[PDB]
């Protein structure tokens, strides 16, 4: 039989390994603020495409939370507007911001900005683990620091602020990013979806497909990396209100077959590709639109 | 030491005309050159980073631009807000040197000054010293001559002038100008007059009172 | 919240020495490099030097060196500016900077003058628009308040020892003293304050 020629192209695609955390919601560790635990993000990759819809709202999460004489509904999830001002600080006000840093200031982007959001000290607490996770907006290449780590408040029982995370089309430039997020992400883990490919299991020197598969209606390749997403890695279940830690187990992956319109979403990691120019391979991970 | 020359020192302008001002290196500084604006009692705050990004919040009316030695700094229509001193900055080499600043003056309608005089006070003739003071409030331009008279006299020892800034709202100059002597030098004499001359009126705007009284 | 917090104004005399702080909280300074700029009275800003608080790495203008020393505590994210042999050409603001972003600065005083409580004398014209006034003299170092409870403030003068500063106010002829006026002057370096009811 032939060895696995697929070894290295699909490393990134071991979402276990690379991001090790939820990704519809991402709370895979705790930290202690002025002496009370609190979940936190801790993925290692950037999830492309993700913000937070907030319910019965027409505000933006990246809105600053309510701060003064406004009450809690009326803001979003984002640091608020304070001097010196930190959030939101566009790339090249970064840049400039680190500019005696030659590590800092040579970072990717989205790295910078995981970065900057980690120099946060929260509530000056220096015996602290805590840092805020951040979104990175693509199109006014702005970070923006946010101040609410939670990422869904679905309680039926009284649905205060009503939360989902979720990949609407308003955030197709947005980057969700833990503390963690990694310094050679573009190397270790996905982002853009894979033309004329079909994510496999390889088998006897050829790649065979994924065994177990659910099969949904999707008639675009967005569509399917939404429903991707949406039964993801997740360190909270849905509509809620440790064991209840992902570490990045979920159904992570779909193939989308862009002729019958079918979103095909497994949750065991892919070791090849087939080649089959009906497919397009995506991941909850990868951008929700962009392809390769 | 690398050496930013800022032109010009100084800048009148009036309210929606542009203001340019330059800085030229002495050595190349590449794109690293800041841009400041510092408001009376205030700290600088950044407007222009990297010769030409306008910083966020910064008001689109204020643009920079150059590279290499020649830095050029825009306002494209000066408001009564702009009224400060403005400082270019290097940052490529160490030391990070300013220029020399750029102090604006903001150019408006001429304006007669309210001339008001001050007898020496009862309990600083105690103290053992007796100060005459002179308010001219709200005047324009800066250029003003006060003379002061003792009993039809000219005074030019013991004589002390302040003026004050812009003002923030219409843009006016006050002054005080404070006759200094001792209590037995104000017993002495009898008449004090304050004398204010302005280009706004050829005949100066007299301000007088009497110890008599 | 991220906050830039310098230290107080200081009074010394010629040939003393000063250490100054800016304190950030909020936000670990170890990534940033941190500056001190000097700005005298009336007169431009003057780079002193940075700080990298990572290797401990500061540098300076060379006019500074042997005057100046800055700084810097990762651990209390603290930067300091220490200034030895105090001269009247060290009487200035300093600013601390945390990279881009400016401290509120830090009023330095050197002379061999000592702080002195100031006296006030109210300003009353003589027996539509009526102008009043307060002459504050002897005091220092400088910094005068006076707030009245049309407001002009008059920058102090050196008057051969202390400071001399005026404030003046105008108001309706109806409105005094129909229902009087008083200027308050506050002295925070003598720790006085005197309230004089104009007659």
């Amino acid at each position: 039989y032939m060895g696995n020629p697929w070894t290295e192209y699909m490393a990134k695609y071991d979402i276990e390994e690379v991001h090790g955390s939820g990704i519809r919601v991402d709370l895979g560790e705790d930290a202690e603020v002025a002496g009370t635990q609190y979940r936190l993000p801790s993925g290692k990759c950037p999830v492309f495409g993700k913000g937070i819809i907030i319910e019965n709202s027409n505000t933006t999460f990246l809105t600053p939370v309510a701060t003064g004489n406004q009450y809690l509904k009326d803001g979003g999830f984002a640091f608020p507007p304070t001097e010196p001002l930190m959030s939101p600080m566009t790339l090249d006000e970064m840049r400039h911001f680190y500019k005696d840093n030659k590590y800092v200031k040579n970072l990717d982007e989205l790295t910078l900005c995981s970065r900057h959001a980690g120099n946060m000290i929260p509530d000056n607490d220096k015996n602290s683990n805590y840092k805020y996770p951040a979104v990175y907006d693509d199109k006014d290449k702005k970070c923006h620091i946010l101040y609410i780590a939670a990422q869904e408040n679905n309680g039926p029982r009284y649905c205060m602020f009503c939360f989902r995370p979720a990949k609407d089309i308003s955030f197709q430039n947005y980057t969700y990013l833990s503390k963690n997020v990694v310094d050679n992400w573009e190397k270790v883990c996905p982002r853009k979806n894979l033309q004329n490919a079909k994510f496999g299991l390889w088998v006897d020197g050829n790649c065979e497909d994924i065994p177990h598969v659910n099969e949904f209606p999707a008639i675009d390749l967005f569509e399917c990396n939404k429903l991707v997403f949406e039964l993801s890695a997740s360190d909270q279940p849905k509509q809620y209100e440790d064991r209840y830690k992902s570490h990045g187990k979920g159904y992570n992956w779909g193939n989308y077959n862009t002729e019958t319109q079918k979103c095909e979403i497994f949750n065991v990691k892919p070791t090849c590709l087939i080649n089959n120019s009906s497919y397009i391979a995506t991941t909850a991970l990868s951008h929700p639109i962009e392809v390769e | 030491s690398i050496v930013m020359t800022q032109t010009p020192k100084f800048l009148p302008v009036s309210a929606g005309d542009r203001v340019t001002i330059i800085c030229k290196a002495s050595q190349s500084v590449s794109n690293d050159v800041v841009w400041y604006q510092q408001k009376p009692g205030q700290s600088p705050k950044l407007l222009i980073y990297y010769a030409s990004i306008r910083y966020t919040g910064v008001p689109d009316r204020f643009t920079g631009s150059g590279y290499g030695t020649d830095f050029t700094f825009t306002i494209s229509t000066v408001q009564v807000e702009d009224l400060a001193v403005y400082f270019c900055q290097q940052g490529f080499s160490s030391p990070r040197t300013f220029g020399g600043g750029t102090k604006l003056e903001i150019n408006r309608a001429d304006a007669a000054p309210t001339v008001s005089i001050f007898p020496p006070s009862s309990e600083q003739l105690t103290s053992g010293g007796a100060s005459v003071v002179c308010f001219l409030n709200n005047f324009y331009p800066k250029d003003i001559n006060v003379k002061w008279k003792i009993d039809g006299s000219e005074r030019q020892n013991g004589v002390l002038n302040s003026w004050t800034d812009q003002d923030s709202k219409d843009s006016t100059y006050s002054m005080s100008s404070t006759l200094t002597l001792t209590k037995d030098e104000y017993e002495r004499h009898n008449s004090y007059t304050c004398e204010a001359t302005h280009k706004t009126s050829t005949s100066p705007i007299v301000k007088s009172f009497n110890r008599n009284e | 919240e991220v906050q830039l917090q310098q230290s107080g104004a200081e009074l010394l005399r010629p040939g003393a020495s000063v250490k100054l702080s800016c304190i950030v909280s909020g936000f670990k300074i170890k990534d940033t490099s941190m500056h001190w700029v000097k700005q005298r009275p009336e007169q431009g800003l003057e780079w002193i030097g940075r700080i990298d608080p990572a290797n401990d790495n500061s540098e300076y203008d060379p006019k500074f060196q042997g005057k100046a020393t800055i700084t810097a505590d990762t651990s209390s994210n603290t930067a300091y500016l220490q200034l030895s042999s105090l001269t009247s050409e060290d009487t200035a603001v300093y600013y601390c900077t945390l990279s881009h972003f400016w401290g509120q600065g830090t009023t330095l005083t050197v002379s061999s003058a000592k702080t002195t409580p100031p006296s006030v004398y109210p300003l009353a014209p003589g027996c539509s628009s009526v102008t009043l006034g307060c002459l504050v003299k002897g005091y220092f170092p400088e910094s005068v308040t006076v707030t009245w409870n049309s407001v002009h403030t008059f920058p102090a003068l050196l008057q051969s020892g202390l400071y001399t500063m005026s404030s003046s106010v105008t108001v309706p002829s109806s409105t005094w003293p129909s229902q009087t006026v008083t200027c308050s002057v506050a002295h925070p370096a003598s720790s006085t304050t005197v309230d004089k009811k104009l007659e």
